[PDB]
């Protein structure tokens, strides 16, 4: 079924830089959007960006103008490239999908829940 | 020719043949009493015409009508797909239209118990106007038409029209039309009705998304050997005024000279499919592009056809740009976004001007030492020498044609909402039940048939020397719980999406 | 950006009982509220979508209803699966969107 | 030689009332961008475009263009007291000199029930009025419409404007001027030209 | 008239066989404006779509004096006296040498099935002067882009993919072409004015004081000819700034690109150049002229980077002043209100108006060093198709002719490799060519 | 990407001949096409020599047309409208060709 | 027929006619010498045969052969995509060869510098297996085909086969082909070689995938 | 996914085989059979398909 698989993560020094990927299948990839979301450890649950099947991009207030977020859907991978990492960035990152998908010839209304996740990866900056 | 012999056969399906496609469509029908017989006067302050925009005056009649206008009419799902993948462009050439197997029943309510049988002798009146003397109102995009799954019974709208007001009163110019006053054959339970029909000479509707767009049409490798300005100072200081000229080359592609520019356009307003990044005010009508005619302000819906969002944003959309669709089970009134279908022509953008952006600037005075150079938007644009546009798309769900006004002038008739424009349109075909008294008093009565459209297409082949894959219309792979484009469990017919007709490319 | 409380933290219960976990945000987020379940060290999974809606694969004991600034998520006839955190996100107004601190179960 | 037949009929429908009044419509329209009330209501509800509001249906086809005359009532304690007869006309130029527009583009003199006001160089003056051609054609003295001058966002709300002149678009129709009256005219010999049915009435030629 | 021209040209090697994705981000430049994405080929094309290829000065003044118009009808093309020599540069010096087996390939695209680029105004043409040799100018297109990036609905050509003739040095190559029926260029200039070529409202007050309204109508006639009622009207208009030739006039600051004029096509802006039609300047005013509003030439020697206004040709439009507006005015007028007793008729400029009927309007002027055809874009609609930049729209326009040397590789390893050969001959062509056109006179 | 046809190995039987990497198999399959230059003496020494020419192949392929009355539509194989660096089936910047994935040839569907 | 005129023109389209479609493809080749136009004995012991599944005997030849076994070959990606969204089946029905333009050249290494030029009287062989008696190496999904993009110039692979072992040793079954036994076509710059042949009849292959 | 794999080397030990002469051919691909059942995609014969190269993929390993 639909399954989503991340990769990337692991220790990085602050100020580096670290690039996750997450790899799709069980749907057709380029028909929805992707959002990152990120668990502290023991923390809450927290929206990292999201990126439209059309390009559409957002981001969190806390880590805009550091990261960016992409997708290649040959692929199948959608790619969260984080730079200037600091010691608030650790957490749990997750990739979720969103629903919300009406078609080529008309918009879609965004549906911003996410109904499948990712296993996590874990980012860990010291 | 009897009661017991059946006046015609059933006939679906499609045969593809070279250039042409043949589609054939057939129904079953359910014809009520409208209006128990009787020609009534209709306006506005009957139901309270509150608003002058609002206001009419008009017509209702007993007569039916029948209504094939949309493509899902002649097409199944594939078969579009079909067209849409393979073809440049199509367009229609005969019509050959059939009314057949006749059933008249009776109504009796005895008590509560209601009772129906066959009145075999009763008859059912049809014509067409071939000589386009009634109101046309096929052209408005209306419901009515023949249902686009073939299983399903559909029931016969009813015909009205309207004519000259002021306010719900009429004027002398106004018109009344008794459809009485027509000759129409007359059928019993043996017999049926058929006509054929020639489209008049259309141009093929464009099946295709450039794979150009105007502005880039140039030989990337090569200057230009025009000149602009590229300089009118030297730098910063007094007195620095200078006249510097360049070549217009691959290194700056916006100043080159240009054969053609893009087509005209009227703005809309720009709405987000996201609600919160809307504003927080009610500016449905009040924030809505209009014309005015006669001093009743009528909505710009869609309009003139533009590109309805630039490159990368397919949240926005224009607010009467596009045409909006319901999806199977909608309601009436105020539904949510998610119960409807906006479409969205992104694929004219190559040629034509963004619905919700300025045309451009133009120069809004002289410059001189004492006045700088003002520039002012440019909201709206009518037609200017060496302009190029797009028509607006066609869907699996819209029009067909529409009847080109008959006027002292027209510019590109072709119809706002899609479709093919004919000064002769298929003509309107009429049907009623006959009065059967039993006078202001009858027997409840009603009609039932089966009725054919056979339609003859004309294809334009892809003649393109591309090399890559194109894009196509296809199915989505994976797992579901329903079939798109069949019933559910219920067996109800839906159509999940609105399709277009542009997948294959040309050059610009 | 919208602020959201669950109100009971912390939640103590047994088999059978009867669960309700509300949140409230600071403005109006009309009817669009989001339920999602996380036992730990999985992947939290959508359970109830846009209010009173429930998502595909999802026992029928869970429920959700709320308008405006209130939201409740009642689980009924609760089971020895179903011991998680559960947290509350509104998809209103974006971006972006906000998720409640965290529910626990016992 | 050829040329078209002039029209001598007065349509007796308007083009904003094409529509069958008893059914509606397959597509909708955005009826409310907010829910009612106060802060943060937005929302989008659509809406069947119908019998009852006729007004947001979609349209085949739009009326002609105009180019706006200003008004002039025949009461003269109506009129503003000043001299607008020359400040106040609408005007084209060439090559530096103006050329007052007479009798202009073919357009209504006047709203329906308002038969004392008339264009300022609108209709020919022997004073004739248009009024027939209101069904097709946009009043001389008004303007065409509005159009959204910008883009709305939660900080900003919509602006509209008003279309004081329009040009040629696809998918109008429009109705010529009658005649009374001269007859024919010379089409002048040019690379181009639209429409060249001369404006104070009558057959154009290019003989 | 019957023209015919001869050239010699040169044909070298491009991109050394290879097709190229290009784009604004290969050349490196960020801006969105300027942002495009296309393909290079290894093929050359010929290009005769100026004037002064066909005419020499002599028959161009021959042409204009003596006739009210003209267009083209037959096309004859010749390509013949093919030449493959071969470079070998040994230590220091390069020795050239003829290759006899080598062949040169050509083909017409005559289902106008590739991008056509002959219709930009571009440099690469027959030469005005006979004994000119000339250098084949490289083939490439754009496709879409967003960005540097293609789309997927971006296409790309292979021209091998066509069948082409291959010639060697006693091969030769024709075709022949029939123009499309055109209207015939207007080669004069209205001796008259539109304008120049029943009551009106005189007065609406009797004089100075309170409710002083009043209507008073007069004849129209020669005395005054402002108000008289005419048929037909100027053409349309879309404003362009005005500049002077003399720079002391001109406001001291850097608008050429903030004060132009331009058209926005899916969020990129372009420049409007030379753009519709219009008089350059008012009766009176030669020191005028408008921003992006006429065409540009260079001189002879010209550089291509900011060269001053005496290093470069300005032409000028005035002649159709009679029937069409100037480019840096307003159209006219409009009524942006209701006078009444309480409120002043106010005016407003036009400064764009599209299409009215009863519209009259001239193309723009053809000139010795300017271009012929454009081909009209393939679309649902257009309107007066002429082309903005001067010359005869059509849709059929003469085909585009492609040219390369075959490649020759050089000798391969003994063993095999699966490879593509990277390795060929230096090498390159020359010849001649000759175009026959028949003009129709009026 | 794959092969075409192959060569049936002349066997007293074979069962179901069609090749097993895919393909039409056949008994006279198209020929092999044999070339070499000719030997010319500078016997062991020769003149170093190489040769190239342009090879032209023609094939007519007949086609079995879909009849079918299925109501929905078909599974294509299309291209992906998103934006991405290089056109799929065209050359890279450096002008080299390369072909992104394998394309099958069974989209449309019959019945069993 | 002459060393100046070309002896054929670039053929590359798809013609798609009703139930037929015709391709044509043209591409560039160049051909080396192999072996030093020796015919040459080779096994798995010359490169060491360290497994017995792996060993192998047989023969590399001076010649070079033509493979177009590849779909790429003769469709574009648009031409495929054409075909199979719009098609249940489709077999090859008859075949067009032809071989143009030749041209030979002498390469001279003097010191460091090497030097190419025309030999305008050396000849090429080339001839056609139409009674199929030489070893058939076509169907063995091997490299060196045309190249898919038009515009890429390829190199011919060499011949070779190989016959009965035991080990690297040869038996006595083993059969030997000398390709100068064959009656071949020569070739001066001015020749052209063409053929045509005839597909026999197979079964269409069935591009569709089953909805039961 | 590689670490579903088993932790030893089966690429030519665990392969299907066909025998001649003495000497073992791998089975390639052979039969003609669907490579994965519905819903498992991450699984492939061992040499069961046809594999192809990416342009530019290099000789070995
Ligand atoms: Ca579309």
């Amino acid at each position: 079924e639909v399954q989503l698989v991340e990769s990337g993560g692991g220790l990085v020094q602050p100020g580096g830089s670290l690039r996750l990927s997450c790899a799709a299948s069980g749907f057709t990839f380029s028909n929805y959007g992707m959002n990152w979301v990120r668990q502290a450890p023991g923390k809450g649950l927290e929206w990292v960006s999201y990126i439209s099947s059309g390009g559409t991009i957002y981001y969190a207030d806390s880590v805009k103008g550091r990261f960016t977020i992409s997708r290649d859907n040959a692929k199948n991978s959608v790619y969260l490239q984080m730079n200037s990492l600091r010691a608030e960035d650790t957490a749990v990152y997750y990739c979720a999908r969103d629903p919300a998908y009406c078609g080529d010839d008309c918009y879609t209304i965004p549906a911003h829940y996410f109904d499948y996740w990712g296993q996590g990866t874990p980012v860990t900056v010291s | 020719d009897g009661v017991g012999s059946s006046s015609g056969n059933w006939h679906c399906d499609s045969q593809w043949l070279g250039d042409r496609v043949i589609t054939t469509s057939t129904r079953t029908w359910a014809l009520p009493t409208y209006n128990n017989h009787l020609y009534k006067q209709i306006s506005n302050s009957t139901s309270g015409g509150s608003s002058n925009d609002n206001a009419y005056f008009g017509y209702s009649t007993p007569w039916g009508y029948f209504d094939f206008n949309r493509f899902h009419c002649h097409f199944s799902p594939r078969d579009w797909q079909r067209l849409i993948n393979n073809n440049w462009g199509f367009r229609p050439k005969r019509l050959n239209f059939k009314l057949f197997n006749i059933q008249v029943k009776e109504v009796t309510d005895n008590n509560g118990v209601k009772t129906i049988a066959n009145n075999l002798t009763s008859t059912v009146q049809v014509f067409t106007d071939s000589d386009y003397q009634l109101p046309y109102v096929l052209g408005s995009a209306h419901e009515g038409c023949l249902p686009p799954f073939p299983a399903d019974v559909f029931m016969i709208p009813q015909y009205g029209y309207l004519t000259l007001n002021d306010g719900s009163q009429a004027v002398g110019r106004s018109s009344f039309y008794c459809l009485e006053y027509f000759p129409s054959q007359m059928l019993r339970t043996g017999n049926n009705f058929q006509f054929s029909y020639e489209f008049e000479n259309v141009p093929f509707h464009s099946s295709y998304a450039h794979s150009q767009s105007l502005d880039r049409l140039m030989n990337p490798l090569i200057d230009q050997y025009l000149y602009y300005l590229s300089k009118t100072i030297n730098g910063s200081g007094q007195n620095q005024q200078t006249l510097k000229f360049s070549v217009a080359g691959p290194s700056n592609m916006a100043v080159q000279g240009r054969n053609y520019i893009p087509g005209p356009s009227y703005r809309q307003q720009r709405v987000s499919t996201t609600v919160t990044q809307n504003n927080n005010s009610e500016f449905a009508w009040p924030g809505a592009s209009s014309w005015a005619l006669n001093g009743r302000n009528s909505l710009m819906n869609p309009g003139p056809a533009m590109a309805s969002h630039k490159e990368g944003e397919d949240r926005f959309f224009p607010l009467s740009g596009s045409l909006i669709f319901g999806k199977q089970g909608t309601g009436r009134d105020n539904v949510d976004a998610d119960k409807v279908m906006i479409t969205n022509e992104e694929e004219i953008k190559t040629t034509n001007p963004v619905a919700t952006e300025s045309y451009g600037q133009v120069a809004t005075n002289h410059q001189s030492a004492q006045a700088q150079a003002q520039t002012g938007w440019v909201q709206n644009q009518g037609i200017l020498p060496g302009m190029v546009w797009q028509d607006r798309d066609v869907y699996l769900q819209g029009p067909i044609w529409a009847k080109i006004p008959h006027t002292d002038g027209n510019f590109h008739p072709s119809p706002l909402m899609g479709g093919f424009g004919m000064k002769h349109p298929p003509p309107q075909i009429l049907i009623k039940n006959t009065p059967v008294p039993a006078l202001n008093s009858f027997i409840t009565q009603y009609s039932t048939g089966q009725v054919s459209v056979e339609i003859e297409w004309e294809l334009q082949k892809e003649n393109s020397k591309r090399w890559n894959p194109e894009i196509q219309y296809t199915s989505n792979y994976y797992k579901s719980n329903n079939v798109e484009f069949a019933v559910n469990t219920e067996g109800v017919y839906s159509e999940p999406r609105p399709i277009g007709t542009r997948y294959l490319t040309r050059n610009l | 950006d919208i602020q959201m409380t669950q109100s009971p933290s912390s939640l103590s219960a047994s088999v059978g009982d009867r669960v309700t976990i509300t949140c409230r945000t600071s403005q109006s987020i009309s009817r669009y509220l989001n339920w999602y379940q996380q036992k730990p060290g999985k992947a939290p999974k959508l359970l109830i979508y846009a209010a009173s809606s429930l998502q595909s694969g999802v026992p029928s004991r869970f429920t959700g209803s709320g308008s405006g600034t209130d939201f409740t998520l009642t689980i009924s006839s609760l089971q020895p699966e179903d011991f998680a955190t559960y947290y509350c996100q509104q998809s209103y107004s974006i971006p972006p969107v906000t998720f409640g601190q965290g529910t626990r179960v016992d």
